[PDB]
């Protein structure tokens, strides 16, 4: 119903890690370092070059200057507004990306305990939220200090991954390899924001392909649908599935929520398979699920994405690389690049798909294989 | 079952050269299958192994033990902590020694096998009290005292007659026919038939190579003052087991086996190098000789040497070597059982290798 940005200026304070790590906000603020404006989305070495205090890292010798600050904490901190929220909703606190190990704290009050960098983070800040400035503090330890927290083992020493990616859950390349350089960096990489949820709410829309016949224009579609529903709204709200593509509708099917878990299958006729590039066409068809009261017709929730009708199985012979893609009952040639970092700077990276995406497009790849 | 030694035992293996099979401290018996208990364990083994995985004499990892401990917590700390060195998952009628149960047994690596004998007369004066140094229950033989039967070993106070004290008894009958009431006879006639029943086993093994990979015999030394099947005891009592098996571990060994119609003079070499020699085969009793001619060991493998022809009646045959100018000294007790306690004594005494 409601998402606002806390994307765009905070307040990002540096300083040396000590011996214990800093863990609380008084820690944080009563230590001495360096206070600089960041942005965010962004990593922290494109706030201080931002500040002229460090210099270009993609220019000669100097990401070798980027290497003291692998060891320092990162303090970001700034002052939201709270939206309004009615009796049943719940406001969440979206961490897009944190980049890594961080302490989030709202109006004072520890929220959550972040530890991973590739996956998203919410934290129901419901009741902790007051009216005025809440403040917002995200405290990041060092992610290389991090790694002597385990004793690892025989296997996992010498290798051409770093030792200290193995206890973390982070990029590996972010810690040198052959075609990516060491740039650990830190900070919010990727969108913050603050989202309202009613009590009836969609948790997860999983669209699942069962069968495709791509001659007869025909497929039958799954949905695992799974939402959060109070008892007094039971019998009460209603699921609406409508499946369009171009602005023409296909299918429009409405079923009433007897439980939170369903599953709507649906036997779609007149629509087109989504084959790889040069097989046939990308056919994608815009899903939508959205909970409406039965009585008053308000919508309380609604998931859009588009989905496409295909099917994938991997014929493998192993003895007897031994195998082979099958796209919609067809053997399909795989040919294509190997996706890598778009930026060791991995907050620039949504910039770079734009671009990057077309090469592929360019280069008529039908497969590409996100490398680990 | 022992606990787990500290550093110095795996440095004075790694001095002396003595490889290590560790097994883990569990006993005979099934465990836990969930996981506070495999927490505990696992614990335990990633503490022991990255403290004993530096030593050069330690070869092998062992649990004792569908068991998750044996096939899988302790699998998976080799397998993160030591992958250099393998891991294992891994008696009888106590009767004869030259019974098919050990004469016919298929195993190529022998891990437990062992054979009773009385301590010495001053381990079993320091041990009983002076009123059950004799081993006789009111004067009869067979029926062990209540001393003995605590020192046997048993847990509990729960007096009774028999169990583990009888194989002694009843592998003296076995060898030499009947029981000695005499005490300083007894501890004769049972470290007697430890000695050469230990010692044939070892023989066996040695030699049937390359088939037979090894043999862990139990047990040479005791943890308490007790009445074992070890070959010596707490206190530094060196039972007669302890100089028949010197004598059948040499790194060349000559030594006779049991065949059908005959014996085999054989040779065993746990080197890596050549020796030659001569090897002289008589009978103590009569004095004849029986065999005489040079012998080639080749490196790490049992050399047959010649077909002893077979001999009349019971009796000893000594086998004497020769390898650098030095003499080792070996025998082959030929016959069946029963033998007599005697006859037996006069035969060592006469060999000479052995003293009484």
């Amino acid at each position: 119903v409601s998402e606002q940005s806390l994307n765009g200026r905070w307040t990002l304070k540096f300083f040396p890690q000590p011996a214990v790590p800093v863990m609380t906000i008084e820690g944080a603020e009563a230590a001495n370092g360096i206070v600089v404006d960041a942005v965010v989305p962004g990593n922290v070495e494109i706030d201080m070059e931002a500040a002229g205090l460090v210099e270009d890292p993609m220019v000669g010798n100097n990401i070798y200057k980027l290497r003291p600050y692998e060891g320092y904490q990162w303090y970001y901190s700034r002052t939201f507004a709270a939206p309004v929220v009615t009796e049943g909703q719940r406001l969440v606190l979206h961490f897009g990306g944190i980049d890594t190990f961080a302490e989030v704290y709202v109006n004072g009050i520890k929220v959550g305990s972040a530890d991973n960098m590739l996956i998203e983070h919410d934290y129901d800040i419901t009741s902790v939220v007051k009216e005025g400035e809440n403040r917002l503090d995200v405290i990041i330890r060092s992610s290389v200090m991090e790694a002597q927290n385990h004793f690892l083992g025989t296997l996992s020493i010498g290798n051409f991954s770093n030792e200290e990616s193995a206890p973390v859950r982070r990029a590996p390349s972010t810690y040198g390899w052959d075609i990516m350089p060491r740039l650990v960096s830190a900070g919010l990489w990727r969108d913050v924001t603050l989202r309202v949820e009613n009590p009836v709410t969609i948790v997860d829309a999983n669209w699942v392909t069962l069968s495709v016949n791509p001659k007869a224009r025909e497929a039958s579609e799954s949905l695992y649908l799974q939402t959060r529903l109070p008892f007094e709204m039971h019998d009460k709200v209603k699921a609406v599935i409508t499946i369009s593509r171009d602005g023409r509708q296909i299918l429009r099917k409405e079923a009433l929520m007897r439980k939170f878990a369903n599953l709507f299958t649906l036997n779609l006729s007149g629509v087109d398979a989504w084959w790889p590039r040069g097989y046939g066409e990308p056919a994608l068809y815009t899903a939508e699920v959205s909970l409406v009261d039965v009585t008053s017709g308000k919508i309380y929730d609604t998931k859009t994405s588009k989905i496409g009708f295909r099917t994938v199985k991997l014929e493998l012979d192993e003895v007897n690389g031994q195998f082979q893609f099958i796209i919609n009952g067809e053997p399909v040639f795989a040919k294509g690049t190997n996706w890598v970092p778009l930026d060791a700077l991995h907050s620039r990276d949504a910039s770079h798909v734009e671009e990057a995406v077309q090469l592929m497009v360019e280069m008529n790849c039908n497969i590409v294989r996100c490398w680990g | 079952g022992n606990v787990y030694e500290d550093t110095h035992f795996f440095e004075l293996c790694d001095k002396y050269g003595i490889m290590v099979w560790q097994d883990f401290a569990m006993g005979c018996g099934n465990y836990s299958q969930r996981d506070n208990f495999a927490a505990a364990l696992e614990k335990e083994a990633i503490s022991v192994v990255v403290k004993l995985r530096n030593h050069p004499s330690l070869i092998l990892w062992s649990g004792n033990n569908n068991d998750r401990v044996s096939r899988q917590v302790l699998s998976r700390v080799i397998y993160e902590f030591d992958p250099t060195r393998p891991y294992l998952p891994s008696w009888g009628p106590r009767g004869y020694y030259k019974d098919p149960f050990y004469t016919e047994n298929p195993s190529q690596f022998v891990s437990e096998i062992g054979y009773h004998g009385c301590p010495n007369r001053e381990t079993l004066e320091r041990m009983f009290s002076p009123d059950s140094v004799n081993p006789w229950q009111n004067g009869v033989v067979g029926m062990w005292n209540d001393e003995w039967q605590t020192k046997a070993n048993r847990i509990y106070d729960d007096k009774f007659q028999g169990g583990r004290n009888d194989l002694m008894t009843n592998q003296v009958r076995i060898i030499f026919g009947e029981v000695p009431a005499d005490l300083d006879d007894f501890i004769f006639a049972s470290q007697s038939v430890q000695a050469e029943a230990m010692k044939f086993f070892v023989e066996l093994w040695r030699g049937r190579r390359p088939y037979r990979t090894g043999i862990i015999w139990w047990n040479i030394r005791d943890g308490w003052p007790l009445l074992s099947d070890a070959i010596s005891d707490y206190w530094g009592g060196k039972k007669q087991a302890f100089y028949y098996m010197q004598n059948v571990h040499h790194d060349v060994c000559c030594l006779i086996n049991p065949a059908a119609n005959g014996y085999m003079l054989k040779v065993d070499n746990n080197t890596l190098k050549d020796f030659e020699g001569v090897v002289e085969v008589k009978d103590v009793a009569s004095g004849k000789q029986v065999f005489k001619g040079k012998f080639v060991s080749k490196a790490n493998q049992m050399s047959e040497i010649a077909t002893l022809p077979m001999q009349k009646g019971q009796g000893m045959l000594v086998i004497s070597y020769r390898i650098e100018g030095n003499e080792y000294f070996n025998h082959y007790l030929y016959g069946e059982p029963p033998y007599k306690l005697d006859q037996y004594r006069k035969w060592v005494k006469k060999c000479g290798i052995y003293e009484l």
